[PDB]
RNA sequence: CAUGUGGUUUAAUUCGAAGCAACGCGAAGAACCUUACCAGGCCUUGACAUGCUAGGGAACCCGGGUGAAAGCCUGGGGUGCCCCGCGAGGGGAGCCCUAGCACAGGUGCUGCAUGGCCGUCGUCAGCUCGUGCCGUGAGGUGUUGGGUUAAGUCCCGCAACGAGCGCAACCCCCGCCGUUAGUUGCCAGCGGUUCGGCCGGGCACUCUAACGGGACUGCCCGCGAAAGCGGGAGGAAGGAGGGGACGACGUCUGGUCAGCAUGGCCCUUACGGCCUGGGCGACACACGUGCUACAAUGCCCACUACAAAGCGAUGCCACCCGGCAACGGGGAGCUAAUCGCAAAAAGGUGGGCCCAGUUCGGAUUGGGGUCUGCAACCCGACCCCAUGAAGCCGGAAUCGCUAGUAAUCGCGGAUCA
C-alpha cells in the first residue's frame, strides 16, 4: 500500500523514514 | 502595482520572509531562477541572443 | 500500417526446454513485466503436471494448446452498409496468439487460490477435452458453422 | 582540373550525370552563343514547334517537307520525301556541300551510305 | 509560425557567444548582472556612431569591452577624448578594469544588425515604408552578401488593422547550420504606436 | 608534487589552454601527466516557450562545466616562469594548489 | 482524495485562457511575503527618476512617547571639503528635512490600434519567383503525366529551362573501435596486506572526454530503360540504425496591454503608495487531468543484492549519544570522478497471512509531539497511539502506445524559509 501511512513504501512513497522504516 | 513592488522586494525592511526571489532583467514576480536571477521569459530571450556565456542549446 | 504487412516479432526460444511456444506462454502471463516471476510460476506448474500424471510437462503442454487452437472464426464485415457475421480459417499465429491467451483466462477463471495450481489444472482439462478454455474454442467454432450461410463471401 | 580532388561521390556521379544529359541534348547547339541567321529542319509540320519560334523572330525558314507538311508557312521549302534516310541524305549531303564549296576547300561527303543501310 | 531565433540556433556552431567569459556558481548571476548594464549604457549614448557587436570578455577584474562601430570616428572624437571619457563614465559606477577596443566594420550594409536599425529609422523618420525595405535588400545583396531578407511589421504608415511587409531575396536556409546568417532585429518609435523589424544576411558556409 | 586544476565553459578553448601548459611545462622541466577531463558538471535548464500558457513544445537549455586536471612533480624554475609568461587564458577560470 | 474549472455563496472569495490547441494552464512553489481583490488605519510631489528656486540643515549614529503595524510626534551625539580670513564668520560642491512648480506612478481599459514571443493545421508535402510559351482576360504552363520514395526524393517524359523558401544533409545524446591523457577503476601481473585496490606498483582493462574512423544500395545474386526495390554475405550496426534539435508561403479578427516593449484612453488627497487582518483555501453541485486501492501473480516483518543522473561551504551532513519517532545536542569530511544526500525500488532468501469489508483498502476523526518561519485558527509539513469510511474491477461513452515501446518500480533537479 503505497498510500499506508505506517507500512514501509509507506514512507518511501512520502519521501520519509519514521519508525517503521530504519532511520540513522 | 508594479514599481512600488520591484523596489519592495530589494528592501527587507521587517523579517527574512519577505525578501522573495524577483528577476532582475524585466523584473518579474515569478518564475525567477536563483542561479540567473532573471525570469524564464528574459531567459530565453538573452540565450538565443548569446548573451548568456556558456549558455548553449541543450539537445540529447 | 497501410504499405508493409510488418514483420511478426521473433521472440527467444525456451531457456530450459528449448521451444518458443513455451516462452510466447510465459509472457502472456507476465505481469507488469515480471519475466522471471512468470517463468517461475509457469514451471511451477510443470511440476505440479509430474505431481498429478508421470507424464511430461512439455506434451501435457501441447495437448492443451492443441485442443484450445481455434480453427475457424467469425469476422465482421461491411457490404454496401450492412454487417455480415462471416467466418473463416484463422491464421496460425492468430490461433496460437488466442489458445495460449484463453488457457491464462480460464486459470484466473478457476477458484484455485495459487497461480501455479490454476495453471496446473487448466493444462490438464485443456489436454483432455474439456475445459474453461476449451469450452470457449468449442463456442467460436460453433458461430462459424452456424453462420455458414453468410460464408459465401471467403475475400 | 586538379580540382577534383575535393566534391564527393555523391556530387562526383551527379555532376557527370550532368555531363551527361547536358551533352545528351546540347551537343550541336552550343557551338554557336548567338541566334543563327536561319534554320534548316527535316520535317517543318513534326517540329513546327520550332518553326514559330524563328518565324517570330523573323528567321528565314528552310527545311526538306514531306507531302505531310504545311508549305505555306515556309519561306525557301525544299519538297520531296522525308521519312526516309535515303531521301534525307542525298539532300543534306548535297546541302551541306554548299556550305563548304561558298566555305573553302570542297571535300568527300561524309560516310552516310555504309550507315543507310 | 515558429522560427526559433536562428541565432541561439547557430549558437553553439556558426557564430559565438555575443558575450564571452566563465563564472563560477557563487556570483554568475552579479556578473552578468553588470555585464548586462553595461550593453544597456553603450546602447544608449553610443547608438550614434551605429554600434552592434557589443562584444564582452570576462575572467577577473579584466573585461575586454570590444565594440564593433559602423565608423568609430565619432566613438573617438578627436585625438582621444571621447574614447576616454566613454572608459571614464564605464568604471565610473562599475570597478573592473575597463578597456574599450573599438573595431570598424568592414561594410555596414552586410552587417545585419547595422541594415536593420538604418532602414527601422528611416521609418520612424516617415518614409516609404514598401521601397525602403527593397533598396535596403539590393543593398545588402549588391553589396557582397550571398542571401537578404527583411520584415517590418505593424501599423505601415498608421492604418488600423495589422499588416507585415515580407520582402528578401538570394538564398536564406535558416535551417541549415553552416550558413552564418546575421540577425538584425530593431525597434521603431512611430506617433502611433510601435514597429516590428527583421533582417537577415547570408554569407558564410562549410 | 603540484597539481594544476582547469576549469571553464568552451571545451575548445580549454583544449588549448590545457595543451599549452602541456607542452610548456615537460618541455622546460620534469615529469606531467597530461590533461585528465573530469566528469563535466551540467547544469541542464529546462523552461516553457510562450510567455502565457503552453505547457508543451517548451525549450530548454545546459551549462556546459569542464574540468580538466594536469600535475606536475618536480618544481623547476624554469616551468614557473614559463606558465608565469607565456600564458593565454580567457573564459578558463584555473586554480592551482599544491 | 490531491489539483484545475463551471456554478453558487461572499465585504473580497483578484484577473486572464474557452472544441481540437482552456481545464496539475499563466503559477517552476498564495500562512503575512507573494498580490494585482476586500475591510479598518495613515501618506498623498509621494517607495523609484530628472530639474530648479526658496527657509533651514552637512553627512551620519543612538534613544524615546504612541500604535495592531505603518505613520504621526519628539530628544541626545555630530560638524569631513573648498574659498576669502591668524581668528570670528559665512558662502558654497555634496548629503538631508520642508515648502513650491514641471512631474512621477497605474497588475486601470483596448491582444480587432501594435512589436516581441507562443499555440495550431503538421515534419503535413508543400508554397512561390524569373524568363519563354498559350489565353481578349482572371489565369494556365513549370509543380501535371509513368515509375519510385519518409518527400515537389530521385529517375524517365514533356513548352518549357532554371532558380528560390521547404524535406533531406552539416551540430548534440546512445550504440563498434581506435589515437591522445592516466590519482576513476585495476592481483588483469607480481609481492606485501589490520585482505578495504590499503602500500608499492601498472595503464592492459572499465571508465573519464577529446579527436578521427565506419555505412556509400558500397559488394554478390534477381527485377528494371533509369531511379529504385527485393534476398544474402561482411560488419557492432544496413537501405534515414534508434533518439533530439530544425517546425516553409499562409491559416485561425487564435493567445498574451497581467513578463516586457507600446499608440490611444481614463484616474491623480486617489484607478498612485505603505501597514495590520482577511481573502485566492469560501461549498446543497457538475466537468477535466491525476494519485492511492478494490487484493493471493497479492499484503506485512527480518535479512541481502544490481542503477543513472543530478545536486551540496553560513549548504550536502560521515558517524556517536538520546528519544518508539519526526528530530534535537555533540561532532569529522567537502569550492566536492576523491567527502556527503545514499538505503534505488521492483526483485532474491526464509518466515507469518488463508479469502475475510480481511494483516486488502487508508479517507475521516480524537489525544499528544517535532522542524521551518516574527507568526501554522483560518491555512503548512511530518511523526507515534487510537480511529479503520466508500469501493469485491465500475452505465452511455471514452483515451494511450508498434520495442526497450505499453505496463510497471524507484531516484534526482529546477522551483523554494
Ligand atoms: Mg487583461
Ligand atoms: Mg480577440
Ligand atoms: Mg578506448
Ligand atoms: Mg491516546
Ligand atoms: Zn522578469
Amino acid at each position: 500500500g503505497k498510500g499506508d501511512r505506517r507500512t514501509r513504501r509507506g514512507k518511501i512513497w512520502r519521501g520519509t523514514y519514521g519508525k517503521y522504516r530504519p532511520r540513522k | 502595482a508594479r514599481k512600488a513592488l520591484i523596489e519592495k522586494a530589494k528592501r527587507t525592511p521587517k523579517f527574512k520572509v519577505r525578501a522573495y526571489t524577483r528577476c532582475v532583467r524585466c523584473g518579474r514576480a515569478r518564475s525567477v531562477y536563483r542561479f540567473f536571477g532573471l525570469c524564464r521569459i528574459c531567459l530565453r530571450e538573452l540565450a538565443h541572443k548569446g548573451q548568456l556565456p556558456g549558455v548553449r542549446k541543450a539537445s540529447w | 500500417a497501410r504499405r508493409r504487412r510488418a514483420e511478426v516479432r521473433q521472440l527467444q526460444p525456451d531457456l530450459v526446454y528449448g521451444d518458443v511456444l513455451v516462452t510466447a506462454f510465459i509472457n502472456k502471463i507476465m505481469r507488469d513485466g515480471k519475466k522471471n516471476l512468470a517463468a517461475r510460476i509457469f514451471y511451477d506448474a510443470c511440476k505440479i503436471i509430474q505431481e498429478k500424471t508421470g507424464q511430461e510437462p512439455l506434451k501435457v503442454f501441447k495437448q492443451a494448446v492443441e485442443n484450445v487452437k481455434p480453427r475457424m472464426e467469425v469476422r465482421s464485415r461491411r457490404v454496401g452498409g450492412a454487417n455480415y457475421q462471416v467466418p473463416m480459417e484463422v491464421s496460425p499465429r492468430r490461433q496460437q496468439s488466442l489458445a495460449l491467451r484463453w488457457l491464462v483466462q480460464a486459470a484466473n477463471q478457476r477458484p484455485e487460490r495459487r497461480a501455479a495450481v490454476r495453471i496446473a489444472h487448466e493444462l490438464m482439462d485443456a489436454a483432455e477435452g474439456k475445459g474453461g478454455a476449451v469450452k470457449k474454442k468449442e463456442d467460436v467454432e460453433r458461430m462459424a458453422e452456424a453462420n455458414r450461410a453468410y460464408a459465401h463471401y471467403r475475400w | 582540373s586538379p580540382e577534383i580532388e575535393e566534391r564527393p561521390k555523391k556530387e562526383q556521379v551527379r555532376l557527370k550525370h550532368e555531363l551527361e544529359r547536358l551533352q545528351k541534348y546540347l551537343s550541336g547547339f552550343r557551338l554557336l552563343k548567338r541566334l543563327p541567321d536561319a534554320i534548316f529542319v527535316v520535317d517543318p509540320t513534326k517540329e513546327a514547334i520550332a518553326v514559330r519560334e524563328a518565324r517570330k523572330l523573323f528567321i528565314p525558314v528552310i527545311a526538306l517537307a514531306d507531302t505531310d507538311s504545311d508549305p505555306d508557312l515556309v519561306d525557301y521549302i525544299i519538297p520531296g520525301n522525308d521519312d526516309a534516310i535515303r531521301s534525307i541524305q542525298l539532300i543534306l549531303s548535297r546541302a551541306v556541300d554548299l556550305i563548304i564549296q561558298a566555305r573553302g576547300g570542297v571535300v568527300e561527303p561524309s560516310p552516310s551510305y555504309a550507315l543507310v543501310q | 509560425g515558429n522560427k526559433i531565433h536562428p541565432i541561439g540556433f547557430r549558437l553553439g556552431i556558426t557564430r559565438d557567444w555575443e558575450s564571452r567569459w566563465y563564472a563560477g556558481k557563487k556570483q554568475y548571476r552579479h556578473l552578468l548582472l553588470e555585464d548586462q548594464r553595461i550593453r544597456g549604457l553603450l546602447e544608449k549614448e553610443l547608438y550614434s556612431a551605429g554600434l552592434a557587436r557589443v562584444d564582452i570578455e570576462r575572467a577577473a577584474d579584466n573585461v575586454a569591452v570590444t565594440v564593433h562601430v559602423a565608423k568609430p570616428g565619432v566613438v573617438i572624437g578627436r585625438g582621444g577624448e571621447r574614447i576616454r571619457v566613454l572608459r571614464e563614465e564605464l568604471a565610473k559606477l562599475t570597478g573592473k578594469n575597463v578597456a574599450l577596443n573599438v573595431q570598424e566594420v568592414q561594410n555596414p550594409n552586410l552587417s545585419a544588425p547595422l541594415v536593420a536599425q538604418r532602414v527601422a529609422e528611416q521609418i520612424e523618420r516617415r518614409f516609404a515604408v514598401r521601397r525602403a525595405i527593397k533598396q535596403a535588400v539590393q543593398r545588402v545583396m549588391e553589396s557582397g552578401a550571398k542571401g537578404a531578407k527583411v520584415i517590418v511589421s505593424g501599423r505601415i504608415g498608421g492604418a488600423e488593422q495589422a499588416r507585415t511587409e515580407w520582402a528578401a531575396q538570394g538564398r536564406v536556409p535558416l535551417h541549415t547550420l553552416r550558413a552564418n546568417i546575421d540577425y538584425g532585429f530593431a525597434l521603431a518609435r512611430t506617433t502611433y504606436g510601435v514597429l516590428g523589424v527583421k533582417a537577415y544576411i547570408f554569407l558564410g558556409e562549410v | 608534487k603540484i597539481r594544476i586544476k582547469l576549469r571553464g565553459f568552451d571545451h575548445k578553448t580549454l583544449d588549448a589552454s590545457a595543451q599549452k601548459i602541456v607542452e610548456a611545462a615537460r618541455r622546460s622541466g620534469a615529469q606531467v601527466s597530461g590533461p585528465i577531463p573530469l566528469p563535466t558538471r551540467v547544469r541542464r535548464f529546462t523552461v516553457i516557450r510562450g510567455p502565457f500558457k503552453h505547457k508543451d513544445s517548451r525549450e530548454h537549455f545546459e551549462l556546459r562545466t569542464h574540468n580538466r586536471l594536469v600535475d606536475i612533480i618536480n618544481p623547476n624554475r624554469k616551468t614557473i616562469e614559463q606558465l608565469m609568461t607565456l600564458d593565454l587564458p580567457t573564459g578558463v577560470e584555473i586554480e592551482i594548489k599544491t
